[PDB]
């Protein structure tokens, strides 16, 4: 048994850019971010990050 | 409220069949019929339900 609100993991979203970047035949492992936008903020980032890090 | 929980979880076709059964067979004592059913209904709503403690 697991809570609604654990059902959604960040890897997720890493496995279909997997998928997307497999058809675009692009080399860069897309990795997800989900933290506040800065320190102690109830604003959020969804951050798309390539291998050195760069915000894609 | 209820009867759409039974039907999709199949609890009123076990219902339907267990009627079924106990017509064709003579309307002899429900007592078995009826303690099966019951007992399908339980694990499928503690399942569904997601039962736990709250610490869990």
């Amino acid at each position: 048994q697991h809570l609604v609100q654990t059902e959604v993991p960040r890897k997720l979203l890493e496995e279909w850019l997997a998928m997307w970047s497999g058809h675009y035949q692009l080399k860069d492992k897309l990795r997800v971010q989900l933290r506040p936008q800065r320190a102690g903020s109830e604003v959020l980032e969804l951050g798309i990050h390539g291998e050195s890090d760069d915000k894609l | 409220a209820a009867g759409g929980w039974l039907e999709r979880q199949g609890i009123f076709g076990l219902v339907s069949d267990a009627v079924n059964a106990w017509r064709e067979d003579g309307q002899q004592s429900i007592d078995g019929i009826f303690d099966q059913v019951e007992s399908r209904f339980v694990a499928a709503w503690e399942d569904d339900a997601g039962l736990m403690t709250y610490g869990e």
